[PDB]
């Protein structure tokens, strides 16, 4: 058995963190005060769920989680929250005073004056692996400490574990959800430096998951906890491989291997279904081939683009519940052909297929109802270039007057990390289209 | 714990500091005697930001009264909440400074400021986290203009990494003291071009105004101007005061606000105007806010373009509303902000209303047409400075006219750069 | 439509389904860069204090 | 009232889209690069539709259908009816893809007499390759419009809204070459406005080359004891129906963040034998003159305002 530490960056890597660490607790059922009952090898075990859990001699399971904030208030919720008993004080990590969304200020600024602490709480986890298998990485694009210190950990990662696999969940801005006018400024510069650092990258776009909450769920003004609970069954799904008795994305040169052709195009489209209000009084159960077929409408994507318009290199299907593979090829089978599923010249067109029996759980008392079949669709296709296109042409309307740049510079930065990382996105647009249209 | 040093010079700026405490003592329950007795703990979340905390745990304000003559202080002391401030932090000269801008930064407030800053350092060591300083000023005197101008170059040399606002009362002959009110004011707007990172332009000629035609008061006084600005100064620091989905500050403020350094003057706004029991709706709110006739700067913003905005909405109102409402007056009046910064115009909305409104809204723009302003006080400079008139009450101070040409020079520029942005 | 590696277990099955066939930087580096920023800022402080100070000489000066 | 900003400057059609828009009082016009619109009227080319459907509070609608080039350049429009099963298909001429797919060794299988064309006209293969575009038979024998033994296109507009509604515009125009046909020598073989309003006594047998459809129809019953509907029109709405329903997964917007509506121009060949062809399809027609205030104010009506509603004219399919 191999572990996986997950790293959770600002506040959005934070709060979604407790996302789903609170789920990760309900899945294995492990109590808010460590103990879990079902276990019965007392204080260790090679286990599934031991890849994210560690377990004391009193019996307590403890995430391999850390936790950074370049502030205290966010971490310190979860420091006196329902789960405190659950970490180790010296998991939870905060500065004095934020990165006032400032790309430069949580990378250069207060940035290098944390990262040896963090990468020292770090390797005191690093130490408690048998065989670690590299770093699961959660953060915002926007946030100064999300993009600036993110982007800053990732550089010393590679150093310190270059041969370790590092995956991020990355928030990506949306206006109608949203703190600070230069998210675009900070989402191009973290993704240019963080980029050969990472070697597969989940993208959760905010209009997409508020939109599907609103449509969904019915919630006219989704919080942040509509928000990231149904985050966290998307990342539920993603890792639910990882801590899970299985055979498909058991480890995270997995997710590379069955995902990531090309390593800089590593940034697969999720598509899940169903989102279920749990005030629908009367709700009729969907179909393994209904579910399906709504891992191919834009609406259920974590990112608004037509892939209808790309071509896709990879497909891999994830369902949780009462599934079986004859209901799941019968589907995939009519889905073929009333859609346009166009894959590479170079690459096959198939799906690869996971089931796990147990249905989705859900937050006791949230807002997702309960559901006996869903599924997760993790397809690598050249349609996200879209939500690239979107943020580089929002950064080349300010940057074009130079609007807001002074706030970087003032940290130490030069004029030039913003043209050669918008050069870096140019290019990594270019790629995305010589995968994906023809003359 | 992101403390603020609040600083009030001169006889406009004790007034309105003076209010200013007044008003947002009661909105966070702390009596004259700063004794807490309210009701709600999000009274107490985010109160440290303006208070410290007291021995019998009664709330101080982090504020300091500085003036060249005593007439306002002690009538600030005699006043309301007077016997809240901390004794010690009556900072104070007897000579006055005369309505001159070279008495309050070069002669007698010189012989003051050190003291002053003696008592910044102790507020400001006091602090966990501080943030840095809000100063409350007019521009068209000698203390707060002066004095106070000098106060912010200090600051910022002992303290160059915290961030300095200022609420600054601009000069206008619909309510003046003396003529040479555009020289002080020319000389203060070189130094916060330089020296501060978000300054709201308190204009006495809008207040003035809004005072006559839509208040309906016919001879307004300066309680009348300065209940104005009380309102505007709580709203303006309620994302401050008040725990939210924004982690509003300082430094935020201006890193979203300012897209250029010197462009840092913000055009505030407010709505109603108080001077009634039919609260506003949302569409009121949104309506009136970005009318001509709420600004509180002087400025048409029709006139020029929003380079950024940023809007609160206080009371229980529907947030769903608020959207579809500022979206629209947006897409009704795209000709006045700017297409090159997505997502310029900000809002938030907060449940506690402030005392006598179940409906307001206050509005920080940093509007191109503040450019009308700077205008309208250099030409009132030029008008005098061709004809040297007046010089010699600054000559005698010590100051020559090179450093008159140089004000007036610096802040054409000023002019000029707002300009350029008018059209892109 | 074929399919491949069918594994269950008890937890679950995973198996594939094809369709059609086809036809880093040093410690060393960071701290450069780290460092040739800290200097940048220190570099733009030492300006301010410089034209402070000037300040101070014409504030002695009037 | 709604917000619209305009991008094709020199569309012939939109212009006036664009000038009826502003005239109901209701709509506002932008900056081409402002993106608080409701309403497109997108680049011909590089229309850039990643970036629609992304401004909260703003229902957005562009007067483009992403993929419907697959449609209009002709090089894919071969591969279309060639790949699609939905178009087996006996209304286009036969066709090949050749380049400077391709199909070069299997376009010679059918050459035991063989007279074709070429352009994006000749008999022998050497006389056209050597311009290293498709290759069509050519129409030997279309039908003639008497006195004047004249050969004629068919252009029908054809506007397809947000709900995939298929709206044939009631008004077709003619276009013939008004000078007799022959046989060989290029001048009435291409009849339009390209081989004939410089080369080609510009406006002989009728006027502006442009016989509406009123007296076609008239000339029909006279000459053939028929009627344009029955000769005619029934097979091209039935090559209509069959291009859009073709490309319909493949382009609708019903369930996307945006949506897309657009006009198409159809351009069909008849021959003597009253049988009706498919050309090519344009992506971007201009109208005919005299009818550009019926269908752009049609357009308005059933594809603009539509989504947009304020204070027939067309065929269903
Ligand atoms: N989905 C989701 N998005 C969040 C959450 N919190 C913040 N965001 C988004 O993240 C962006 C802001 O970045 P933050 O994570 O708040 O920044 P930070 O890492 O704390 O960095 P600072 O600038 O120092 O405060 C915006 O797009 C927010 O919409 C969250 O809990 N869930
Ligand atoms: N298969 C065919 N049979 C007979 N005539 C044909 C033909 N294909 C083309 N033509 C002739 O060519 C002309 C049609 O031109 P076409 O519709 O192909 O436009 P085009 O090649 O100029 C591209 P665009 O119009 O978009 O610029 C007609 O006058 C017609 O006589
Ligand atoms: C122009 O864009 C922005 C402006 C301000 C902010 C935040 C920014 C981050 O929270 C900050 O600070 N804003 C803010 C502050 C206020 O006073 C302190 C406000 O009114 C009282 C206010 O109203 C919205 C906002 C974020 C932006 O994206
Ligand atoms: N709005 C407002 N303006 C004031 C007030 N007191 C003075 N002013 C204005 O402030 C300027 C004079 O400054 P003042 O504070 O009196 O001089 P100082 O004490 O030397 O700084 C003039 O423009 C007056 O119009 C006040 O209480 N409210
Ligand atoms: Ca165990
Ligand atoms: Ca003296
Ligand atoms: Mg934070
Ligand atoms: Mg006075
Ligand atoms: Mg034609």
């Amino acid at each position: 058995m191999r572990e996986c530490i997950s790293i959770h960056v600002g506040q959005a890597g934070v709060q979604i963190g407790n996302a789903c660490w609170e789920l990760y607790c309900l899945e294995h059922g492990i109590q808010p005060d460590g103990q879990m009952p079902s276990d019965k090898t007392i204080g260790g075990g090679d286990d599934s769920f031991n890849t994210f859990f560690s377990e004391t001699g009193a019996g307590k399971h403890v995430p391999r989680a850390v936790f950074v904030d370049l502030e205290p208030t966010v971490i310190d919720e979860v420091r006196t929250g329902t789960y405190r008993q659950l970490f180790h004080p010296e998991q939870l990590i905060t500065g004095k005073e934020d990165a006032a969304n400032n790309y430069a200020r949580g990378h250069y600024t207060i940035g290098k004056e944390i990262i040896d602490l963090v990468l020292d709480r770090i390797r005191k986890l690093a130490d408690q692996c048998t065989g670690l298998q590299g770093f699961l990485v959660f953060h915002s694009f926007g946030g100064g400490t999300g993009s600036g210190f993110t982007s800053l950990l990732m550089e010393r990662l590679s150093v310190d574990y270059g041969k370790k696999s590092k995956l991020e969940f990355s928030i990506y801005p949306a206006p109608q959800v949203s703190t600070a006018v230069v998210e675009p400024y900070n989402s191009i510069l973290t993704t240019h430096t963080t980029l050969e650092h990472s070697d597969c990258a989940f993208m959760v776009d905010n209009e997409a998951i508020y939109d599907i909450c609103r449509r969904n769920l019915d919630i006219e003004r989704p919080t942040y906890t509509n928000l990231n609970r149904l985050i966290s069954q998307i990342v539920s799904s993603i890792t639910a491989s990882l801590r899970f008795d299985g055979a498909l994305n058991v480890d995270l040169t997995e997710f590379q291997t069955n995902l990531v052709p090309y390593p800089r195009i590593h940034f697969p489209l999720a598509t899940y279904a169903p989102v279920i209000s749990a005030e629908k009084a009367y709700h009729e159960q969907l179909s393994v081939a209904e579910i399906t077929n709504a891992c191919f409408e834009p609406a259920n994507q974590m990112v608004k683009c037509d892939p209808r318009h790309g071509k896709y290199m990879a497909c891999c299907l994830l369902y949780r519940g009462d599934v079986v593979p004859k209901d799941v090829n019968a589907a995939i089978a009519t889905i073929k052909t009333k859609r346009s599923i166009q894959f590479v010249d170079w690459c096959p067109t198939g799906f690869k297929v996971g089931i796990n029996y147990q249905p989705p759980t859900v937050v006791p008392g949230g807002d997702l109802a309960k559901v006996q079949r869903a599924v997760c669709m993790l397809s690598n296709t050249t349609a996200i270039a879209e939500a690239w296109a979107r943020l580089d042409h929002k950064f080349d309307l300010m940057y074009a007057k130079r609007a807001f740049v002074h706030w970087y510079v003032g940290e130490g930065m030069e004029e030039g990390e913003f043209s050669e990382a918008r050069e870096d996105m140019a290019a990594l647009e270019k790629d995305y289209e010589e995968v994906g249209v023809d003359s | 714990m992101r403390e603020i040093v609040h600083i009030q010079a001169g006889q406009c700026g004790n007034q309105i500091g003076a209010k200013f405490w007044e008003v947002i003592s009661d909105e966070h329950g702390i009596d004259p005697t700063g004794s807490y007795h309210g009701d709600s703990d999000l009274q107490l979340e985010r109160i440290n930001v303006y208070y410290n905390e007291a021995t019998g745990n009664k709330y101080v304000p982090r504020a300091i009264l500085v003036d060249l003559e005593p007439g306002t202080m002690d009538s600030v002391r005699s006043g309301p909440f007077g016997q809240i401030f901390r004794p010690d932090n009556f900072v104070f000269g007897q000579s006055g400074a005369g309505n001159n801008w070279a008495k309050g930064h070069y002669t007698e407030g010189a012989e003051l400021v050190d003291s002053v800053l003696d008592v910044v350092r102790k507020e400001s060591e006091s602090c966990d986290c501080l943030q840095g300083f809000q100063l409350t000023h007019s521009l068209g005197g000698g203390t707060g203009s002066g004095m106070g101008t000098l106060l912010i170059s200090k600051i910022r040399e002992e303290y160059p990494d915290r961030i300095m606002n200022t609420f600054s009362v601009m000069p206008s002959p619909k309510v003046s003291d003396t003529v040479v009110e555009p020289y002080n004011a020319t000389l203060s707007v070189h130094q916060l071009v330089e020296n501060t990172d978000e300054t709201y332009c308190i204009d006495n000629e809008a207040l003035y105004d809004i005072c006559f035609r839509t208040l309906k008061l016919t001879t307004p006084t300066y309680g009348d101007l300065n209940h104005l600005v009380s309102a505007t100064m709580s709203g303006v620091t309620t994302c401050l005061r008040f725990p939210g989905q924004l982690n509003a500050d300082l430094r935020k403020l201006a890193v979203n606000m300012v897209p250029f350094p010197r462009l840092h003057f913000f055009m505030p706004g407010f709505a109603p105007l108080t001077s009634q029991y039919r609260a506003l709706t949302v569409p009121e709110l949104t309506q009136q806010m970005f009318d001509s006739k709420n600004m509180m700067a002087a400025c048409d913003p029709r006139h020029g373009r929003y380079l950024t905005v940023a809007a609160i909405f206080r009371g229980r109102m529907s947030m769903k509303e608020v959207d579809e409402q500022m979206l629209n007056v947006q897409n009704k009046n795209s000709s006045y902000f700017v297409e090159w910064i997505p997502n310029n115009v900000k809002t938030a909305v907060c449940d506690i209303p402030p005392r006598g409104l179940k409906m307001s809204a206050t509005f920080i723009g940093n509007s191109t047409a503040i450019q009308e302003l700077f205008k309208r006080i250099s030409e009132q400079f030029t008008a005098m400075f061709r004809r040297k008139a007046f010089l010699h009450w600054y000559t005698g101070e010590g100051m020559d006219e090179m450093e008159f040409t140089e004000a007036e020079s610096n802040m054409n520029d000023l002019v000029s750069e707002y300009q350029q942005y008018q059209d892109a | 439509m074929e399919v491949i590696e069918l594994n269950k277990c008890t937890s679950g099955q995973s198996f594939e389904v094809i369709l059609k066939p086809p036809s880093d930087p040093s410690l060393e580096e960071i701290q450069k860069k780290l460092e040739a920023a800290e200097e940048r800022r220190k570099y733009q402080e030492a300006e301010l204090l410089k034209h402070l100070a000037e300040k101070r000489e014409h504030e002695r000066e009037v | 009232m709604y917000t619209f900003v305009v991008r094709d400057e020199n569309s012939s059609v939109y212009a006036e889209v664009s000038r009826l828009l502003l005239a109901t009082g209701q709509w506002k016009r932008l900056r081409k690069d402002n993106p608080r619109f409701n309403l497109m009227l997108g680049e011909r080319n590089r229309l850039p539709f990643g970036r629609l459907g992304h401004e909260p509070g703003l229902v957005q609608l562009v007067n483009y259908y992403r993929g419907a080039d697959k449609l209009c350049r002709k090089a894919s429009l071969v591969k279309l009816i060639k790949t699609s099963p939905e178009l087996s298909c006996t209304w286009f001429p036969e066709s090949y893809v050749i380049y400077p797919t391709d199909e070069r060794e299997v376009f010679l299988a059918a050459y035991n007499g063989n007279v074709w064309i070429a352009k994006s006209i000749s008999s022998e293969a050497s006389e056209l390759l050597d311009f290293i575009h498709v290759i069509q038979k050519y129409l030997e024998k279309p039908l003639l419009l008497e006195p004047g033994h004249r050969k004629f296109d068919i252009r029908s507009w054809v506007l397809v809204d947000h709900l995939y509604n298929i709206y044939l515009y009631r008004e077709g125009v003619l276009r013939t070459s008004s000078e007799p046909y022959n046989s060989a020598d290029k001048t009435c073989h291409l009849t339009n406005h390209c081989i004939q309003k410089e080369y080609s006594n510009y406006g002989r047998y009728e006027e502006g080359n442009e016989m509406f459809f009123e007296e076609f129809n008239q000339y029909l019953m006279d000459a053939l004891n028929t009627t344009l509907e029955n000769s005619i029109l029934l097979q091209i709405k039935h090559i209509i129906r069959s291009c859009l329903m073709c490309i319909e997964p493949a382009i609708s917007t019903k369930h996307l963040h945006y949506q897309s509506f657009q006009l198409f121009g159809f351009d069909f060949m008849v021959d003597e034998e009253l049988k009706v062809w498919l050309i090519e399809v344009n992506g971007a027609p201009a109208c005919a003159q005299k009818l550009y205030a019926e269908l752009c104010q049609g357009i308005v009506d059933v594809a603009i305002s539509s989504v947009f509603p304020l204070a027939s004219i067309f065929i269903k399919l």
